[PDB]
């Protein structure tokens, strides 16, 4: 009984270690992209100006 | 009797690292969402201009 | 006036250099001296058991 | 030559990343065709990784060659029982026994056995506490940043990923744990 | 200001309160009679909690210990603190209650009954407003198990709302003491369940455990064993009589510590219980005092917490610590181990702090614990149960005192019932 | 109001720092504490009297960077700007780019946007590393691409410790190299090359002094960097600034690597036998013996060079000083840059540092230039690349460490163009 | 801060062990009973890496040590710097291991093993920066080996990514001191091939004849041949404890050395090895130190590395020195000596410099080598196995507790295999 609920948890523990490893790299993409986010607005900023 | 033992120090640690996972992943899918909050801000102000 | 007012605050804020380190100087040795005290309350308890 | 691709994809493997380290398994076989010992280290590569058609695949050609690698025979523990239905893989648990004892091989024995006998509601009872994180990976797919590019691949493919081994760890504890023995569970220890 | 009148009962009563009076005593300073000679105004300020006072500066205990053989207090009196307690506070009757919860709740003890009503009442009333009526006693035994379970109950009947805390020893799983242990301690257990409101399992096997494999220690006098319980006596009613950060008297331990009506069986646990040739190897960070209490040993009652879902679990830190190191840690706890504690209570966990700290330290804690794992404890003591009633062995020494057959089966019902409710809240 | 922000990253950033701000030190008067007994461009007023250097000294291995935090020059920098590390770079580029790297960046670019906001009028940016060692290679080039997007236009120089030739500490050094090649060559903006091999070289011949350490190479890194940047701050007969580096350094963005020199080195003893002249001091700039870096020029092609004079410099004898560079044969120049030459001219006599080896002269000139000759530098590094990767040699750490392989052939892709444009640059057309 | 958990086990080990914890204390300033008593502030800036902090001075070292059967370890305890480990540490068994890998790595291990884990565990967790393990044993051997290899599997695969170097004493060429130690050296070097990072190959004969030729010691006993062995240790790991020029911790020592994944078994070496009252006829320069540095006399591994070809070779110099000194010599080696390095890495030297000089000696220089001579050592291991695998020697002692012969043949065929490697790259 006692193995059964080991492998169970170890079973368990790994579905949780690749929804980490999912998450993390879902994040990498939205931060570097933070970055290029403000600069992007700038320059259509200049836009509403440049064709007005 | 030391097997049955050991077996129980593993199955802790087992469902205790499960539970520090979960935390980890609790931790972030909050700031994911402190991620996709100014990433739903902006592009509606995008869409604006 | 508000060149001697900075200087004031120059040494008011110095003098919490020398206050604030003096205080952690004697945190640490009142929580040294609590080490000592329990440990010749100690040497207390193991004479009458001698 | 093939030294150098084993010792780093085992090392990856224990790493954590397991996408990296297949790799490494896979260029290994680029160096000698019939290689069961890297053939099963590909297929504990590959059942880590969510995706099992694959692994069985390295797992059976492995063992297409000789029945006695006893790490091999520790590798069929992704067959029928353990990946879905509710009978076969200890016809193999046990012939993994008559040959040398390998306490991990009694571990799938005693684990297959007298369950041979046996959509929000049924997602959050099948999964546990990560069935949070399934809806959430499914809810943050009804958006427009599936659409990106990340590295080669798309980020709708990331956000499929983690759903698609979730959705198929599902079943994997559903067949193991069926819902209509866990009424029968629930209904004997009210009674008695 | 609010006091608590012991009722030191039972022959492992009375010993476990003894060395028990002599520890409070300590961090009071109430000196082995009773002259105070302490070294901070800070203990006398409030000693009205565990001693009244008498005449020539005198502070004679609040204790109305009692018994049903005179010999178990005799030899309390003739020990150390002894002379303390008063010379009329000791109800003592003649006729032993040779090991049966009959003789004491039913027969020669309810002789006693009038008398230990009466002290009790005497020394209650002669208060301000009583906070507790605490009962420290075993439950196998005769006089504990039978006069004391009475006791609790016409208190409970005569002041009907003082909390009523109970420090108990539940019998020992594995080897045990006497053999008619199950009828005494179930019947004991159905006279408690609807009535204290803070029992707290104490098993003797469990604290040798903590006193071999976490206190390297190798001749464990029964006596030893009573100062780790009455360690955790002095916790659960440090925040009354020493001052601190975020106080915690008994009825906050039970407003967040007991999640229905009926559970309300604690396991409780020390902090800082390090060996000798090891006090000193060892750090005393409010991390250590963390983990040495939430581990399966450090638990002074025979069930594996780690089978169950600890419904609440307490904390009376004692010592001056620091606020965060105390909350983080409880909060990594709380996480860390989110899979053993039940959900139902969003967060699980009171943390109570002091700042005098147990004489001779620097921390400690008490692991107050509500688990579903207690449902062991009783299912044990019920399986040895049913496999005598079921042949109405050691029957004829109860149904004679005046008992019915009903009685019996009716503990049996009311504790399968325990179990059972644990269990339902268990899932 | 017309600072700029120096960032020293890594071992040897941060050593050059220290034995560069000890210059800086003492050029103004600045005391070890921070107060006073003009500074703007490299020292900020937090409106008391101490003085606060605006630098941000970056490491991923803290038992370094503890150094500055204890010793002499703590109470002058600021504890929380002077930023240490958790786990170190082990000469991983793979490491400090990918992995270490990305944990230390969102409270370091912090730390410079809040000294941006600061001042008033930035222009430049000033960078020490190593393109050797793993941070100074991986964490360096992390912060171009971040500095790419987050400034931009804004000028960013850079100095670096190059693989010396003959002799090399790490083995996984050229692995380093190539890797921060890559990503400098478009995220960056000048990059001024200096080795070690060679300042042991000059060290022994022109400086009396034998067994030099650190300390006396990194004093000399030390007066290079301030040669460069006091024309901000002290008043001169031709001023110059580091957006005007720009301009005159480089004819093409791919190349932005130029060398430096530093003319009158020379010991206490020596320099009374000779007199230190402007015609004197200049034609010892163009020598190969004490060029800083070991590239013989007659290799190589002069595409432009830059002379910053120091002290009591006439100009009436600079030109006198370059008329007899151009008239002698020795410096190649051809039909496609016939101009070549610039000078900048400086009031202010070179400081002494107490204890050092270096003469207290009036007339110091630092010869910076970009050559032709680096790239029978770069003909081995490649090789030196081409040597290990043929077979696949230390870079399983690197695929151990979040990093594709895939990087490497376009690595050697985006380098092999790099001598295409060199032997394009040499050829003259008719 | 970086730390290092020392993991000695078996006899070899919790010898040196001791001798490195005596050749480290030195160094840092701790006293025989846990307590700073040093010159320079320098030494407890940096006690965060081999002493965890207890009370108030007694810096409990981070070592756990562990054996089979009460006795070297006891040992280690009634000696010199003795008492300073933590009890808890010192986890040991009852039975010996009669130098059988099955035993270590099978039947008995495993009862110790999981106790073993359960300390690193804990003072794995007392870590700002876990940099890595640095085990001891004795190969050859059970406790030793047989425990090693089983702990070692274990922690790389709690702790993937650490650098867990092995100081290991080889099966001696000439003399050996065990019948059976081919045996367990094949089985041994299979597993720290694949669950290392820095192993060091520490032989008995080179080390028991550096003594007789250098050092001139007319009597050398294992206590002088010890102090060798832990000087190399706290080289590797000087630059992560101490300030420097060119600071270098393990990883970096590892990348910089370990060139293919596997071949990373490397040749120990210290420098100012001179005599008692030769000294005097000799200086002590960069110069001078390299000349010894490079000799092969000096190797305290038996393989003579003019016979093969260094691959990558390291130096951890620590002194006030020049570093213009450092790269002249090593540059002239590399070239006057091209031959005996490999050309396909140019750079094949490494440089490093703390600036905290040993005790009584103004420079030291430890210097560790990736040779392919080490061929030599495992083909003679192999060579002895295939004498006595042939005509099944000594085997139902090591086959009687589980471990079939295809274990060993598996083995065999594993070490030959690194022969090849190392040969592959000498042509
Ligand atoms: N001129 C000069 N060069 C230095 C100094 N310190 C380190 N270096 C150079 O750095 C190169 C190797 O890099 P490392 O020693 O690893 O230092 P790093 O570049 O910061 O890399 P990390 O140590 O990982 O942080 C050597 O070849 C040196 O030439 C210094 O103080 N002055
Ligand atoms: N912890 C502890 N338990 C005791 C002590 N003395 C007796 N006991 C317990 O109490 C039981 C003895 O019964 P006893 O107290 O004489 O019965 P009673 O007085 O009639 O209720 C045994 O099962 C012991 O487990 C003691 O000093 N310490
Ligand atoms: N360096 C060193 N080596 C030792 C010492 N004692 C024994 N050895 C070596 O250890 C080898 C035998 O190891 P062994 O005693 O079987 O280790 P065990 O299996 O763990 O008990 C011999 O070849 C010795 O050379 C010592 O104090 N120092
Ligand atoms: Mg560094």
């Amino acid at each position: 009984n006692l193995e059964n609920r080991l492998e169970k948890a170890r079973m368990k523990a790994e579905e949780a270690e690749h929804i980490t490893s999912v998450y993390l790299q879902l994040k990498a993409y939205l931060q570097e992209e933070s970055l290029h986010l403000g600069n992007r607005l700038d320059f259509m900023e200049a836009e509403v100006v440049r064709t007005k | 009797q030391r097997r049955i033992k050991s077996l129980e120090n593993q199955l802790d640690k087992v469902i205790c690292r499960f539970d520090i996972q979960l935390a980890q992943n609790a931790t972030l899918r909050e700031e994911l969402d402190l991620l996709r909050i100014e990433r739903n801000r902006y592009l509606n102000v995008d869409r604006k201009l | 006036k508000p060149r001697m007012k900075q200087l004031e605050h120059k040494r008011a804020v110095e003098k919490l250099i020398e206050e604030r380190r003096n205080q952690f100087l004697a945190d640490k040795q009142r929580e040294l001296e609590e080490w000592q005290w329990q440990q010749r309350r100690q040497g207390c308890i193991n004479a009458i058991v001698e | 030559t093939f030294p150098s691709y084993m010792a780093e994809g085992e090392r990856l493997y224990l790493c954590g990343e397991f996408a990296k380290a297949a790799h490494s398994f896979s260029n290994a076989l680029h160096l000698q065709s019939g290689d069961k010992n890297c053939l099963v280290a590909r297929s504990k590569c590959f059942l880590k990784m969510g995706e099992l058609e694959k692994s069985l695949e390295d797992a059976e050609a492995s063992l297409q060659g000789d029945p006695t690698f006893c790490k091999g025979i520790l590798q069929k523990a992704e067959t029928l029982y353990t990946m879905g239905d509710f009978e076969f893989a200890l016809v193999f648990y046990h012939r993994g026994y008559k040959l040398r004892p390998d306490r991990e091989f009694k571990v799938g024995i005693q684990k297959a056995q007298e369950a041979i006998n046996n959509k929000i509601v049924r997602q959050l009872l099948g999964e546990l506490y990560v069935d949070k994180e399934y809806l959430e990976k499914l809810l943050l797919d009804e958006d427009l940043i599936k659409g990106t590019i990340k590295h080669g691949l798309t980020v709708e493919d990331l956000i499929m990923t983690g759903i698609n081994y979730l959705e198929t760890r599902s079943d994997f504890w559903r067949q193991q744990k069926p819902i209509y023995a866990r009424e029968r569970d629930r209904k004997l220890m009210q009674e008695k | 200001m609010r006091e608590i009148v012991h009722l030191q009962a039972g022959q492992c009563g009375n010993q476990i309160g003894a060395k028990f009076w002599e520890v409070i005593s300590d961090e009071h300073g109430i000196d082995p009679t009773g002259t105070y000679h302490g070294d901070s105004d800070l203990q006398l300020e409030r000693i009205n909690v565990y001693y009244n006072e008498a005449t020539g500066g005198k502070y004679v205990p609040r204790a109305v210990l009692v018994d049903l053989e005179p010999g178990t207090m005799d030899s309390v009196r003739s020990g150390p603190f002894g002379q303390i307690f008063r010379p009329d506070n000791f109800v003592f009757g003649q006729s032993g209650a040779g090991n049966n919860w009959a003789k004491g709740h039913y027969t020669e003890g309810a002789e006693l009954v009038d008398s230990v009503l009466d002290v009790v009442r005497k020394e209650a009333e002669s208060c301000d407003c009583l906070q507790g009526f605490q009962l420290t006693h075993s439950l196998g035994g005769g006089t504990g198990s039978g006069m004391g379970t009475l006791l609790i109950s016409k208190i409970r009947e005569e002041y009907p709302d003082r909390i009523m805390n109970t420090f108990s020893v539940v019998p020992s799983p594995k080897v045990s003491d006497t053999v008619v242990e199950p009828y005494n301690a179930t019947l004991s257990v159905h006279q408690l369940v609807e009535n204290t409101d803070e029992t707290y399992c104490i098993d003797n096997e469990a604290l040798y455990d903590i006193c071999f494999r976490t206190l390297k220690l190798t001749t464990p006098t029964y006596g030893d064993l009573n100062h780790l319980v009455s360690a955790t006596m002095s916790g659960v009613t440090t925040c009354l009589r020493f001052p601190g950060q975020l106080n915690a008297d008994l009825r906050k331990l039970a407003v967040n510590m007991v999640p229905f009506p009926r559970l309300h069986f604690f396991m409780p646990g020390f902090a800082p219980l390090t060996s000798r040739g090891s006090q000193q190897y060892r750090a005393l960070t409010v991390p250590e005092l963390t983990q040495q209490m939430f581990d399966a040993k450090n638990m002074m009652a025979a069930c594996d917490p780690r089978h169950g879902r600890y419904l609440t679990v307490a904390a009376v830190f004692r010592g001056r610590m620091s606020m965060k190191e105390v909350d983080e840690q409880m909060l990594n706890v709380q996480n860390k181990n989110s899979s053993y504690f039940v959900e139902w209570i969003p967060n699980n966990v009171k943390t109570a702090v002091c700042d005098i700290p147990p004489r001779g330290l620097k921390m400690s804690a008490t692991f107050i614990g509500n688990s579903t794992a207690i449902q062991e404890l009783f299912k044990r003591i019920s399986e040895q149960f049913t496999a005598m009633f079921r042949r109405k062995a050691f029957l004829h020494w109860y149904t004679g005192e005046g008992m019915d057959e009903m009685e019996f089966t009716e503990a049996e019902s009311n504790m399968n019932d325990l179990v059972s409710e644990y269990q339902q809240y268990q899932d | 109001m017309r600072e700029c922000i120096s960032v020293h990253v890594g071992q040897a950033g941060v050593q050059i720092g220290n034995a560069c701000w000890e210059l800086y030190c003492l050029e103004h008067g600045i005391q070890p504490d921070g107060q006073m007994p003009s500074f703007n461009t490299f020292f900020s007023e937090t409106g008391a009297g101490k003085h606060v250097p605006r630098a941000v000294f970056v490491d991923l291995e803290p038992t370094v960077i503890d150094e500055v935090r204890t010793g002499t020059y703590r109470q002058l920098f600021h504890p929380e700007q002077l930023i240490t590390g958790k786990e170190d770079a082990a000469n991983n580029y793979a490491r400090g780019h990918y992995t270490i790297g990305k944990e230390l960046i969102d409270l370091v670019l912090d730390r410079i946007r809040k000294l941006a906001d600061q001042c008033t009028g930035l222009q430049g940016f000033l960078i020490f590393h190593s393109f050797g060692g793993g941070t100074g290679s991986g964490f360096t080039s992390l912060l171009m691409e971040r500095l790419s997007v987050d400034y931009g236009k804004k000028s960013k120089l850079e100095f670096s410790i190059y693989p010396a030739p003959q002799v090399s500490t790490a083995v996984v050094e050229p692995y380093n190299s190539i890797l921060t090649t890559h990503t400098t060559l478009e995220h960056s903006d000048c990059a001024f090359m200096v080795d070690n091999e060679a300042i042991y070289d000059i060290c022994r011949r022109n400086l009396d002094i034998e067994r030099p350490t650190y300390t006396n190479l990194n004093r000399l890194i030390g007066q290079i960097v301030s040669s460069i940047t006091a024309s901000l701050r002290f008043d001169g007969a031709l001023n110059v600034d580091l957006t005007e580096f720009q301009t005159n350094l480089v004819p093409y963005p791919r190349i932005h690597f130029p060398l430096a020199t530093y003319a009158p080195v020379i010991s206490a003893e020596k320099a009374y036998h000779e007199q230190l002249s402007v015609a004197e001091i200049t034609n010892a700039c163009f020598e190969p013996a004490n060029q800083m870096v070991k590239c013989d020029p007659r290799h190589g092609k002069y595409m432009a060079c830059c002379l910053l004079y120091r002290g009591d410099v006439v100009p009436k004898d600079v030109n006198a000083a370059i008329a007899t560079i151009k008239t002698k044969r020795t410096i190649q120049f051809v039909d496609w840059c016939p101009t070549g030459f610039k000078v900048g001219i400086n009031y202010q006599p070179p400081t002494v540092v107490p204890g050092g080896d270096l003469a207290k002269v009036q007339r110091a000139v630092c010869m910076l230039s970009n050559t032709t000759a680096i790239a029978e530098a770069w003909a081995r590094l490649d090789h030196k690349f081409d040597l290990m990767y043929a077979k696949r040699a230390f870079v399983h750490w690197y695929v151990g460490e979040g990093m594709e392989e895939g990087e490497f052939s376009e690595a050697r892709e985006d380098m092999a163009a790099l001598e295409k444009d060199y032997e394009e640059v040499g050829m003259d057309s008719v």
